[PDB]
DNA sequence: GATCATATTGTCCAGACAGT
DNA sequence: ACTGTCTGGACTGGTCGGCGCTATGATC
């Protein structure tokens, strides 16, 4: 049958082991002679693995691309001290006997740390601790308790050498370098029951295997050596790292057979120790690292695995995968939110492989006998053997009649296949979903717009990427949890996710407000446009010169279920007069006469009985995100489905009614009467002279300094107050003459797109330009620009503009302006990487944790972290505003069904 | 004197019985190091005379269940 | 008893794969389907024999 | 978005999700019982007792005399 | 004129550590 | 027991494409 990794047992490698589990012992530093054939015994020896495709393994008999490698070994000719082991040896060397060998603790402490470590072995820290506490208590002492021979301390110093503080015989202090082979024998005496209180493992890792003797040289696979356009080959790092080693190892094994002085012998012993330690890792702090003949720092196994394109981040937690595309994003409003837009090319060259069953076999015989070029059709085809066969002209007919139940075919992308869509980066979990697949002709995919929210995506060149589930648990799972639908609502704060957006909202407002009327053609067409099922038009509402005539209002409400009843206040309230009366009416009676609230409708406050938009106009508040009342409703009282259908009737509604309606906006939307501009100018004059009255106080000492501030911040602050307070009176006088015909005040008033504030810079003035929340000051001495006089402390000089984009800016104000902007733009892209950072880091502390069938969370060890989630085991996503259950809605909407 | 437990901060702190600490983990099929731990030097186990090995049982408030039960075993520092 | 959307995902899955290896739909399917659809409409007919083990 | 003297925002949530020993710029919530809640005179009192004034900040300027040495 | 060995050894935050 | 100092580390994801670079000195 198969297995599977239940645990990994990690250590250290013996020397045995290490010879053991080697294929050959290399001893020629040269890779390949000048005809290219690998040298025997050189670091690319068949029988360490084949690269090349024509060679073949000695170990394995394989040939290239199939051929798993094989580990080789170095016999060292002296020993040298791992460099990721040193800190370890050093500390063991610090609490063991020299002479003795043994532990320097008591026999009473010993067993006192023996029964301690069964106590504390679940938690990782407190064995870290009880080790640190070992060794800080056997570091101090200088006399073993077994044997009672003395110690002196031992220095460490970096990388990997070791100065033992002998007294001498008249008692001057004087440094002795222990050599790696004097440490390794010090290391071999230490016994297996003194193991576990050094925090090593009398089987997995004994102290001695810390001093490497045999060095085992990675297979060629793991290393693998390419030939360049020019016939030269380009060898990896390793493999020039390795002929070093084996080089010095060669010289130094020469020089100690040829009975070399002893000077030579630790020259020789540096820099083979040299070579090892940049080895195992070149970026060692307190070594130079080990360079290519170009000047290139080469990159060793430490740097393999750690750093972003490292084996783990850049291989393992992620990796490039087959069967994915990538494109420019269009919209498309006429697809469904479940669905995306796939490219013919696109589709033609991803397949999905579905097997041949007897509900399916005269489709797949057709995708078969279509073939690659013919759309449907498909492009490979498995035999129930386990063989692809590659689908051409030639041979389709061949397949097509032997097609039979237990083939796979791997069919093109058709309509209704289940795919992933996925933007980046992916901040949150709905940044990937499942859509269903819509073939059209172009080269771009396409996206429904209620879905871009969620994925934060706009239509200025952004590129997707597309994935197609493989397996069938895979498809399943994405259909079942991962479709669009299913994530209407988002989890981080039990809101609409997937909601209307600018054309939708301000097509939605067109629609309802009041004194909107349609005629029987227009209804007819909108009706046929948003796919409402409707076969007879509702009464007319008036008649005008003989036409029939139907209201906004009347239309909208065919998309409400029939039993859907509430009441809010949206953001087109500003008088809130209007909606005390329909709130007053409402409470009083719980079932108010429909013509009775039609006579004291407002567009403020919006009421929907029994399906039936009585009052109120459409806004952010109906169906936007983080703001829609109605879509939540809809959500949670009838579903995801209902959902779904209601936002694709309603988007298309709203864009027909939009559409043909006429939006636009022009150069006169910003314009203002000539007494506003005087207005605006009184308040500007008036902003200065406060300002230059301010600094005059300053000047004769007369300011009253604020608590906790100098004169100077206390200035500073007043002429910041002035100048905001001017500016929203500017803005205010601004908003005074933009009435609700404006097309831009609708858009910003609605929640649509932009703000207030937006339409009042281009009207009225800009304002104030500050960076890091201070007036502009960075220039030259005692100014920012030259134009202006030194020491000018006034708003002018300071970076407050006074006109406005529709006035014209001033140079130093378009300077000033300038600033600003770069200032916001820096502090952007400053706050994205500390964003990632932070995600990444939080994600990294917190991936384990999941809840459990009995409601309670706990960590992979078994510690139960929270009793219940959320400390009442509801989820965020069904959370009504935060909340367990909302009541009085529930309340009021039982009341309603049952007495209506 | 300022009562360590009169802060708004500071939920209730009760030190378990030995049959409610046998019930409590015989509910969660938890062993005795499992649960959440708390130093001995915490001001709320000096205040309730606490020892090492027992479990505190804190009655925190909750914002959105109202009240909700947590226990923390005592630990050495 | 109900089913969660983990549980109802294996569920599917499981079917599907059977499917797609032999395992004769129990119910009647539209000609053309994929193992996918045809996991899903039994789950909605409510015959699928695959059960949940949950702990206790 | 980044940047009395309080500094919220993500330097905000980035030292209180790394366990920061000492927050920058450290804001200390003092509240007053029934006998000085009432009265700014008695919070004022409260605070200077509070408040920490050592002699730098009361001198207005550090003149070194060496006639006296 | 062809080949062959050899080719060198950037601020900030947190933990550990001499100094008083 | 505090306090300033030395040392280690990580520096948001994806995508697009381009542009170089991967021997040399001394015999026989
Ligand atoms: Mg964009
Ligand atoms: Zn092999
Ligand atoms: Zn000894």
């Amino acid at each position: 049958m198969k297995k599977v990794i239940g645990s990994i047992e990690f250590g250290i490698l013996s020397p045995q082991e290490i010879r053991k589990m080697s294929a050959a012992e290399i001893t020629v530093p040269d890779t390949y002679d000048d005809d290219g054939y690998p040298i025997e015994g050189g670091l690319m020896d068949k029988r360490l693995g084949v690269i090349d495709p024509g060679l073949r393994c000695e170990t394995c008999g394989a040939r290239a691309g199939e051929c798993p490698g094989h580990f080789g070994h170095i016999e060292l000719a002296r020993p040298v001290i791992h460099v990721g082991f040193a800190k370890t040896i050093h500390r063991v060397l610090e609490s063991t006997c020299r002479e003795c060998g043994r532990i320097k603790l008591t026999d009473e402490e010993i067993e006192e740390y023996m029964q301690k470590f069964e106590v504390m072995g679940d938690r990782k820290g407190a064995v870290d601790k009880l080790i640190k506490e070992i060794h800080k208590k056997a570091k101090e002492r200088m006399v073993c308790p077994h044997c009672g021979a003395p110690q002196f301390p031992i220095k460490f110093e970096r990388p990997t050498i070791y100065w033992e503080l002998r007294k001498d015989e008249e008692g001057n202090e004087y440094k002795h370098r222990m050599m790696p082979s004097e440490v390794r024998d010090r290391l071999e005496k230490i016994p297996d029951k003194d193991l576990p209180l050094l925090g090593l493992h009398p089987e997995k890792s004994r102290p001695e295997w810390m001093v490497l003797t045999v060095l085992p040289v990675p297979p060629v696979t793991m290393r693998p050596s390419i030939t360049l356009e020019s016939g030269i080959r380009a060898e990896d790092d390793l493999t020039h790292k390795l002929v070093d080693i084996i080089r010095i190892n060669n010289r130094l094994k020469s020089n100690i057979e040829a009975g070399a002085p002893q000077l030579i012998i630790e020259d020789l012993w540096d820099l083979l120790q040299y070579h090892v330690t940049t080895y195992i890792n070149n970026e060692t702090s307190g070594v130079p690292p080990a360079k290519h003949k170009s000047g290139r720092p080469l990159k060793t196994l430490a740097q393999r695995l750690k750093g972003k394109e490292g084996r783990f981040r850049g291989n393992l937690s992620g990796k490039r995968v087959n069967f994915s595309a990538r494109t420019v994003i269009s919209p498309d409003p006429m697809i469904s939110i479940n669905e995306v837009g796939v490219p013919l090319a696109v589709a033609m060259e991803l397949t999905v492989p579905e097997k041949v069953t007897e509900f399916n076999y005269e489709k797949l015989k057709q995708r078969v006998l279509n073939g690659p070029e013919k759309y449907p059709g498909a492009n490979y085809v498995i035999d129930p053997e386990g063989r692809r066969i590659r689908l051409m002209e030639s041979n389709r007919e061949l397949i097509a009649e032997k097609l039979d139940i237990g083939w796979t075919v791997e069919r093109h992308l058709e309509d209704g296949d289940v795919v992933l869509f996925n933007r980046q980066p992916s901040l949150h979990r709905m940044s990937i979903m499942a859509h269903r697949v819509r073939v059209m002709p172009y080269r771009t995919f396409r996206l429904n717009l209620p879905v871009c929210p969620p994925y934060n995506a706009d239509f200025d060149g952004d590129e997707m990427n597309l994935h197609v589930p493989q397996t069938e648990e895979a498809q399943a799972e994405a259909k079942i949890l991962m479709e669009v639908q299913n994530h209407i609502i988002s989890p981080r704060y039990g809101g609409p996710l997937i909601a209307g957006i600018q054309d939708h909202i301000s097509g939605g407002y067109l629609l309802t407000r009041e004194g909107a009327y349609f005629t029987r053609y227009e209804v007819e067409q909108m009706l046929m446009f948003a796919g409402m099922d409707v076969n007879e038009l509702p009464e007319p509402d008036k008649y005008e010169n003989g036409e029939p005539l139907w209201s906004g209002k009347t239309i909208f409400s065919l998309l409400l279920p029939d039993d859907l009843t509430i009441w809010y206040r949206n953001k087109l309230c500003d008088e809130p007069e209007r909606c005390e009366a329909l709130e007053k009416l409402i409470e009083e009676k719980l079932i108010p006469d429909p013509e009775e609230v039609r006579k004291l409708a407002y567009d403020g406050f919006v009421y929907i009985q029994n399906g039936k938009l009585l009052s109120g106009a459409v806004d952010k508040k109906a169906y936007g995100r983080e703001d829609g009342k109605l879509l939540d409703i809809i959500v949670r009282e009838y579903g995801v489905e209902r959902a779904r259908q209601f936002l694709d009737q309603v988007t298309k509604l709203t864009i027909w009614v939009i559409t043909h309606k006429g939006f636009t906006t022009a150069i006169d939307d910003e314009d203002l009467p000539q007494e506003a501009i005087d207005r605006i100018h009184e308040i500007i004059r008036e902003a200065e002279e406060k300002v230059q009255r301010l600094i005059e106080a300053y000047k004769r000492g007369e300011l009253e300094p604020l608590p906790g501030k100098t004169l100077e911040e206390t200035l500073e602050s007043k002429i910041m107050a002035v100048l905001a307070e001017a500016r929203d009176n500017a803005g205010k006088v601004a908003e005074r003459y933009l009435g609700m015909n404006n097309h831009a005040v609708i858009m910003a008033k609605t929640g649509a797109r932009g703000k207030i504030l937006n339409i009042t810079q281009m009207a009225a003035m800009l304002g104030q330009q500050s960076i890091r929340g201070k007036r502009l000051y960075r220039g030259y001495r005692g100014r920012v620009l030259t134009h202006f006089k030194p020491g000018d402390l006034g708003a002018r000089a300071r970076g407050f503009v006074t006109n406005s984009y529709k006035s014209g800016l001033t140079p130093q104000e378009y300077f000033f302006h300038a600033m600003g902007g770069r200032e916001g733009l820096v502090d952007t892209a400053v706050r994205t990487a500390q964003s990632g950072y932070m995600q990444r880091r939080l994600i990294n502390a917190l991936q384990d944790l999941k809840v459990d069938y009995d409601g309670t969370v706990r960590d992979p060890t078994g510690i139960i972290v929270q009793f219940k989630y959320g400390e009442d085991g509801v989820d965020p996503m069904k959370s009504w505003q935060g909340k367990t259950v909302d009541v009085d809605r529930v309340i009021v909407r039982t009341l309603l069904k049952m007495r209506g | 004197e300022f009562n360590i437990f009169d802060h708004v901060l500071v939920p209730e702190h009760r030190i378990l019985s030995e049959e409610e600490k046998e019930e409590l983990l015989k509910k969660y099929r938890i062993r005795i190091s499992q649960l959440p731990q708390i130093k001995a030097s915490d001001p709320a186990v000096v205040a309730l005379g606490a020892k090492p090995g027992d479990v505190i049982e804190i009655k925190r408030k909750s914002p959105t269940a109202g009240y909700y039960y947590y226990y923390r075993l005592v630990v050495e520092d | 008893f109900r089913y969660t959307r983990f549980e109802k995902a294996r569920i599917i899955g499981a079917r599907a794969l059977q499917i797609a290896m032999g395992a004769p739909v129990l119910i009647d399917v539209p000609e053309g389907i994929t193992p996918l659809q045809a996991a899903l409409l039994e789950f909605e007919k409510g015959v699928i024999p695959i059960t949940v083990i949950r702990p206790s | 978005t980044l940047n009395i003297n309080v500094t919220l925002g993500l330097p905000r949530i980035i030292e209180i999700v790394d366990a920061r020993k000492n927050p920058s710029t450290p804001i200390m919530t003092v509240y007053l019982d029934e006998e000085h809640r009432y009265d700014r005179d008695k919070a004022l009192e409260v605070a200077r007792r509070i408040e920490g004034t050592t002699l730098e900040n009361l001198a207005r300027e550090e003149t070194i005399d060496i006639l006296n040495m």
